[PDB]
């Protein structure tokens, strides 16, 4: 009774598994889906794979075309292509999200970044965040990930920045307060009189 | 044969998970439904309009920083269950949510200025509701209500929109 | 005799009752009005809906037509409506109240006081 359990294992809904066989490493072309299924105690070795999609937040700091300081945080929902998880583990292991995302999502975030200026950054974000998506889908690919969605969650600036527009707003206010002066302007002629 | 019952409460859904079938096409509506003891079980789904709250500080379309909460309610679709269940997991609220919901909201906001977002609020709900809709479809999920619960400015603007009123009033006394 | 009364519940005071059973979960044409009712011990379960009128204070700052602060605080008297109680467990539960008017009333509010100023 012993041995049959050391014989079968379970891989949950969202999971995969691959098997690691002592004749030959690797198996090339099984991938286990949910169910039960059976491995030989020893020779055969159960690889889990979570397939699910998974959320990754990078947030950094980068430059716009105008070398402007722009405080940006990147969700990216990524998962491993389902397809070819037996190479992945043969090339990146059970950490391949640590191992390509902390340098592609970088670089393509903050190449694309510096397309825009800050006010393009703000009024496209969606547009921003789609040509992002477009180039880290072409980059995982190559590392046989899967982007599922892509988030710019966060894009700020720096406090001289903020400033400066909160006091060109202001100065709006201030305009738009201006034509009470003229109402006031009236009475106080009618006062002189 | 307790072991071979389980309870779908009202407004919740459930997906079998077979060992020798895996995840079933096919979601059991509410009530007690019976499974094999060990070689099925269910995962709750909870098919209810469930309230997510999300404040932000964004930028308008003059980049001014603008103080909103988008409050939205979310149930995911019941057909849609088992690949979920498969594609997101159990949490697919908070894997997905923040995110999208951030994101959409944000990109609106940016469309309008400080006047239209207060004056228009409206307007700015019905592209937001679109926008995320249209996003969160894609996850499986449907949007029951869209609303923007709370909108303001910063410090400086609101004493400036003060002032504005305070030179009406001014102008009044004169 | 403990099932029996396991067996009756009552529903008292502008109360309304729905069946959750386990034969189909919530009965969609199911709806008790005040009284004693009978419910099968374990396939039936009552879901009491106090179906009175009930306030509510949503009070926020919002902004006038012109951007104007306005400390503005709303009461409204709200219930259930009684001939939908059913899906309306299905889809709200009985915190119905906050998962709904937090967001609406919020919303409706601020976007009818932008239309005015002080």
């Amino acid at each position: 009774a012993y041995g049959v359990r050391e014989s079968v294992f379970t891989v949950e809904g969202g999971h995969r598994a691959i098997f690691f066989n002592r004749i030959g490493g690797v198996q090339q072309d099984t991938i286990l889906a949910e169910g039960l299924h059976f491995r030989i105690p020893w020779f055969q070795y159960p690889i889990i794979y979570d397939i699910r999609a998974r959320p990754r937040k990078i947030s950094s700091p980068t430059g716009s075309k105008d070398l402007q300081m722009v405080n940006i945080s990147l969700r990216v929902l990524s998962r491993p292509n389902a397809q070819e998880l037996p190479s992945m583990y043969q090339r990146l292991g059970l950490d391949y999200e640590e191992r390509v995302l902390p340098s592609i999502v970088n670089e393509v975030l903050k190449s694309v970044v510096a397309k825009f200026n800050a006010s393009q950054l703000i009024t496209q974000r969606a547009q921003v965040s789609l040509l992002i998506r477009r180039e880290l889908t072409e980059r995982a690919k190559d590392f046989s990930l899967i982007l599922d969605d892509v988030a710019i969650t966060e894009l700020s600036f720096s406090r001289e920045y903020t400033a400066a527009v909160e006091a060109k707003q202001v100065a709006q206010q201030e305009a738009q307060r201006a034509q009470f002066l003229v109402e006031k302007a009236k009475q106080e002629q009618r006062q002189k009189i | 044969v307790n072991s071979a019952l389980y309870n779908v409460d009202a407004g919740h859904r459930a997906v079998i998970f077979d060992r020798f079938r895996g995840v079933q096409d096919i979601v059991v509506g509410e009530g007690t439904h019976f499974l094999i003891p060990w070689v099925q079980k269910p995962i709750i789904f909870d098919c209810r309009s469930r309230p997510r709250n999300v404040p932000v500080i964004t930028g308008s379309k003059d980049l001014q920083n603008v103080n909103i909460t988008l409050r939205i309610l979310f149930r995911p679709v019941a057909s849609q269950l088992p690949r979920i269940f498969t594609s997101i997991g159990e949490d697919y609220d908070e894997r997905v949510l923040p995110s999208i919901t951030t994101e959409i909201l944000k990109s609106v906001v940016a469309r309008f200025d400080a006047g239209e977002l207060i004056t228009q609020r409206e307007l700015v709900s019905r592209q937001v509701s679109d926008d995320l809709t249209e996003r969160a479809a894609t996850f499986g999920l449907i949007l029951d209500d869209v609303s923007l619960t709370h909108l303001t400015f910063g410090k400086e603007f609101t004493e400036a929109v003060e002032a504005k009123q305070v030179a009406q009033q001014e102008a009044e006394r004169a």
